[PDB]
RNA sequence: GUCUACGGCCAUACCACCCUGAACGCGCCCGAUCUCGUCUGAUCUCGGAAGCUAAGCAGGGUCGGGCCUGGUUAGUACUUGGAUGGGAGACCGCCUGGGAAUACCGGGUGCUGUAGGCUU
RNA sequence: CUCAGGGAGGACAGAAACCUCCCGUGGAGCAGAAGGGCAAAAGCUCGCUUGAUCUUGAUUUUCAGUACGAAUACAGACCGU
RNA sequence: GACGCUACGCCGCGACGAGUAGGAGGGCCGCUGCGGUGAGCCUUGAAGCCUAGGGCGCGGGCCCGGGUGGAGCCGCCGCAG
RNA sequence: AAUGCGAGUGCCUAGUGGGCCACUUUUGGUAAGCAGAACUGGCGCUGCGGGAUGAACCGAACGCCGGGUUAAGGCGCCCGA
RNA sequence: UUCCCUCCAAAGUUUCCCUCAGGAUAGCUGGCGCUCUCCGCAGUUUUAUCCGGUAAAGCGAAUGAUUAGAGGUC
RNA sequence: AAGGAGUCUAACACGUGCGCGAGUCGGGGGCUACGAAAGCCGCCGUGGCGCAAUGAAGGUGAAGGCCGGCGGCGCGCCGCC
């Protein structure tokens, strides 16, 4: 019941990232922010949560 | 005084405001456009479906009576499993009664 | 502006394939189409009677009427704000059985067989089509040799 | 790739999907220089898609580790083989640096290419890094430090911290 | 900001009757109390139909009432009408009927009471069956009005039997060019 | 093993040349009174059974041509989406996904449905 | 029945008249502009003919999904071959 | 044994808030006249006008204080322009 | 199959029917802040932070406020850093 | 082209017109609701199944254009 | 500073409120200060609109089924009570 458990949760209203974004317009492997940051989404989670 | 000739620039955005909806799918679509000979014969079949009505009930009631002789011929842990059973408002009623009678 | 001709821009669309000209084969004649069959439309330029219009080439619909040499097909058409259900009379050489519903019917009979099965055995067998999951954790054997070291090659001006 | 900070030096092993044709593909090891492992895997797939016919969806990353410097307390000569793009043409190079770590030498190489030839990190393509003996070096900027009795002074010590005594009375001294 | 669309945020539906008549507005208070204090959906439908306009509660004929209460199973039940029960004079026999309606016409009332049935109002229905049990909700033909013959696909279009707007009907009133195969075309 | 009548997919079946075909068949073949048609019984139609596998036909062969199917070409050319990337431009590089086609080099050279034969 | 074209031959006859053999996937032709299509044919030559006739509806094309024009499947008749 | 409930009233949870052309709703916003109604106001001072005065309402606007003035004026429920 | 969302339906209906700009594709032209198309997003209708200035560029769209943090940009002085 | 606030919110596109500074028509908008709920639908993907003749490529493959030698018999 | 521009009548459509309801409507006429108002008429409902359509028109004008008996056709059909 992951579909029901996830749809029960409202989408998370998170703040702006403390410290700052690297580059919003480019991908993460280009030294930016967009796309898949595999293990490094937690580093954004602590500064944004 | 030359003016713009033709464009479709905003049209795809105008179409999706009220949506691009498929036609209304209904069961029993109309027989209008079906060929006249087969359509004429289907009307003759519908006209005389009532003719063999008394023979039709003699088979369907036979099948319903044979239904009687057909159907009467055949006729994650133990700790969390116990605690979720006690926590049940109805199934764990006597188990909760036992716990309430455990401290006297 | 363009012309409003019926066969404008159909030069490669209604042309025969390479070395596939000549006499039309007879299996497209001696196959059976009934009402409710799902049929895709592909115009063939060898026969000229009963040709579908160019906006129905590559489309798929459902047969509602069957005649001596032709079938009538209900095809969805995108017109300028909306989709209409068109009823077109196409002669039988432009007509092919679609295989999209065939996999669904073979899955329906498989699901019904697999539901009749495992009802007396009491187990529960998966009937939904799950999407491609992440692959399970596995061991890769580098038995013997070490992995080969790859390096970028230097440039060669071969122009 | 953006050469962010200092680079870390990764050993990346990958392979193809096991198929009924190829039931076990050969494993391919590469020596990637990247700020992190997420960039390292992407650069691995870039290089191996350039060399072999294997893509990210048609293959997998079997291993991705940071392999360290075996001796970061001795100074070493590093020879680096380059392949870069200019504004008109692409060229190979061999450059020499003096550093304690291989990844530090390659990090210095990226700043050197950006400084001297305005070569951005996406055009720079490192192809071989090797520890070089001091008798095998070629560049005189590196061979001048191969001296047992090396000696130089610090001749013109420019005064930093110009704003903590910001309004001062004595004029600064540069001789030390 | 969010990329939502505020086009359909306000639903149009009626919250209250637009009429200011105080006898209807007391029945609205009664069934508004009943709809929120009972779990019966009958009171909700009756309360929503009390809000509606005159065209949305068309009158029932007595003959349509006889046929919709003659059906099997629904004997000894109360026919509940939100509109008006009008007399239908092309019927000869009237059985006894227990009637709840907002209005009953004077000649239909005589026929029902001579047949021997009862005619209730909605406060009487609320006293008798508060949850509306043993009742048959009925409503008039909503497409019975003449306005609906002019609606749909336009006239002068293939396969459209829509009544046009004419000042009068006759031989020379819109019967020539879009109607004849002789003069022009026929759709 | 294989043939005949009628076919299905229409070259893995076509084209060139060579070799071999037991039995049944298919043919070539012998004739023009009748049926039929021509300038001409060559074709078509008809009546046959002396001779022959010569040819058609079947099987096989050719570092065969073609065709079919793979590899290479090549993750190349091209391309979805992205950047306050580069360049004076022309254009190019990178990120994210998809991914061709020649030349060149291998393999193959009809499968099969119904009915009826021969190999008793 | 097979075309365009080509090769080898045959009195006058030659670049080019007619006859014959062979190769010929269309390199011809199908009224016209172009495109598509077509080989025991949709081309050429014959034989017989008038379905280029009467009559409802439906459909497609342009399209507003209106007409006109053109077109496609039928159905009811009388016919041609 | 507090308050409540002008039910066209009161109360509680969430989410949301750009706007030309344009459309709709609410105005205890404003002007003039009429039917009702305030045992309404007024020579112990109406309308109007002025005001470095006190305020209310998001706003349209409104209520008080001072002065000027000398004879009529306003609130609420509906109606009309 | 996954993900997400309450949908369906009927009347009456204003304004508009001069557009323009940008990535990519693209026609004519030597070219044009030129003329003409496709797709999507904008400006028109729209303020705000940045590009000194500024219809369209980058970021981000707006009820009245307090605290905190950011985007695109920046951090000698003007001018916050 | 004369007061306030609140809510929703465009188009310079199709077809026809002695139509090109304008109308009608469709589209975009608003208002009024109603029928249900308390299966259906989607400017999206996955899995099957069809369609194409652009980018590219080819001219030792047809058509058209086109450069050079080489080997040949009559 | 004052005046100053979507009004009035008729017709139609749609929505909404009221009354009566297969009916409804006295608008014209008549009877009996405000009041030129209000009330009343029903053998004053004439007449309008609705309750019936369709055809150019002559005209026509809005479910049937079963059973028994009889007649005809060769067990079914037609006609007839
Ligand atoms: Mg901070
Ligand atoms: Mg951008
Ligand atoms: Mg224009
Ligand atoms: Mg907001
Ligand atoms: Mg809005
Ligand atoms: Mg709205
Ligand atoms: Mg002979
Ligand atoms: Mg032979
Ligand atoms: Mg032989
Ligand atoms: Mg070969
Ligand atoms: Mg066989
Ligand atoms: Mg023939
Ligand atoms: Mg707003
Ligand atoms: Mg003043
Ligand atoms: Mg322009
Ligand atoms: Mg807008
Ligand atoms: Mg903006
Ligand atoms: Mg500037
Ligand atoms: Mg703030
Ligand atoms: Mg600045
Ligand atoms: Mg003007
Ligand atoms: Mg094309
Ligand atoms: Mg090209
Ligand atoms: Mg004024
Ligand atoms: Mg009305």
């Amino acid at each position: 019941h992951f579909k029901e458990a996830n749809n029960f949760l409202w989408p998370f209203k998170l703040s702006s990232p403390r410290g700052g974004m690297k580059k919003k317009t480019t991908h993460f492997v280009e030294g930016g922010d967009a796309g898949n940051r595999e293990d490094q989404i937690n580093r954004l989670i602590r500064r944004m949560n | 005084a030359k003016s713009k000739n033709h464009t479709t620039h905003n049209q795809s955005r105008k179409w999706h405001r009220n949506g691009i909806k498929k036609p209304r799918s209904q069961r029993y679509e109309s027989l209008k456009g079906v060929d006249p000979k087969f359509l004429r014969n289907m009307r003759f079949a519908k006209k005389h479906n009532k003719k063999g009505l008394k023979k039709m009930q003699a088979n369907n009631a036979k099948a319903m009576a044979a239904r009687a002789e057909a159907i009467k011929a055949l006729v994650v842990s133990r700790k969390l499993h116990r605690l979720a059973y006690i926590a049940h408002p109805k199934l764990g009623r006597r188990a909760r009664a036992r716990i309430a009678r455990g401290l006297r | 502006t363009n012309t409003k001709g019926k066969r404008r821009g159909t030069r490669y669309m209604f042309s025969r394939p390479f070395r596939k000209h000549g006499v039309v084969p007879l299996a497209t004649y001696m196959r059976i189409y009934k009402k409710g069959d799902i049929v895709d439309i592909k115009g063939m330029g060898t026969v000229q009677k009963g040709m579908p219009h160019k906006c129905y080439h590559g489309k798929t619909g459902r047969v509602y009427n069957v005649t001596q040499h032709a079938v009538g097909i209900v095809v969805n058409k995108q017109v300028k704000g909306k989709i209409l259900a068109k009823r077109i009379n196409v002669r039988i050489e432009h007509i092919k059985h679609s295989k999209s519903r065939d996999s669904f019917l073979k899955r329906v009979k498989e699901n019904d067989q697999k539901k009749k099965e495992a009802k007396e055995k009491g187990t529960w067998v998966q009937l939904k089509r799950q999407p491609a999951p992440p692959r399970e954790a596995h061991f890769v054997r580098t038995n013997g040799k070490e992995p080969e070291l790859l390096e970028p090659i230097p440039y060669e001006f071969m122009a | 790739m953006k050469a962010s900070g200092t680079l870390r030096e990764y050993k990346v092993v990958g392979r193809c999907l096991p198929t009924p044709k190829c039931r076990t593909p050969p494993l391919y090891r590469m020596r990637i220089f990247a700020p992190n492992h997420v960039v390292a895997k992407s650069r691995f797939w870039y290089f191996v898609s350039q060399l072999k016919k294997m893509k990210k969806s048609s293959g997998e990353i079997v291993y991705c580790g940071q392999v360290f410097e075996k001796s970061p307390l001795r100074v070493k000569n590093f020879g680096i083989w380059l392949r870069y793009d200019s504004r008109s043409g692409t060229h190979n190079m061999y450059r020499e640096y003096r550093d304690l770590t291989t990844a530090g030498a390659v990090t210095q190489c990226y700043r050197d290419m950006g400084a001297r030839h305005r070569a951005r990190a996406h055009s720079i393509q490192i192809m071989k890094v090797e520890e070089i003996a001091a008798s095998k070096c070629r560049r005189p900027a590196v061979k001048q430090f191969h001296d047992s009795k090396i000696k130089f002074p610090l001749p013109h010590r420019v005064l930093r911290r110009q704003h903590k005594p910001r309004f001062t009375t004595k004029r600064p001294n540069t001789f030390f | 900001g969010v990329d939502i669309r505020h086009n359909k945020d306000r639903k149009v539906r009626r919250k209250e009757p637009k009429s200011q008549d105080i006898y209807l507005r007391l029945l609205v208070k009664l069934y508004r109390f009943l709809a929120r204090r009972t779990n019966s959906t009958f009171n909700q439908v009756v309360l929503k139909r009390l809000f509606m306009s005159r065209t949305n509660r068309p009158p029932l004929s007595l003959s349509r009432m006889i046929r919709k209460m003659k059906l099997p199973g629904r004997e000894n039940k109360t026919a509940v009408v939100v509109g008006t029960v009008t007399d239908d004079v092309r019927v000869q026999e009237v059985p006894k009927l227990k009637v709840c309606a907002l209005r009953v016409t004077s000649r239909a009332r005589s026929r029902i009471l001579k047949a021997g049935g009862k005619i209730l109002t909605f406060d009487q229905l609320a006293l008798d069956s508060p949850k509306g049990r043993g009742t048959v909700l009925l409503s008039g033909p909503r497409k019975g009005r003449e306005v609906y013959r002019h609606f749909g696909k336009a006239p002068g279009t293939p396969h459209s039997h829509t009544k046009p707007y004419v000042r009068s009907k006759g031989r020379k009133f819109e019967r020539a060019r879009g109607r004849r195969a002789s003069r022009g075309y026929k759709n």
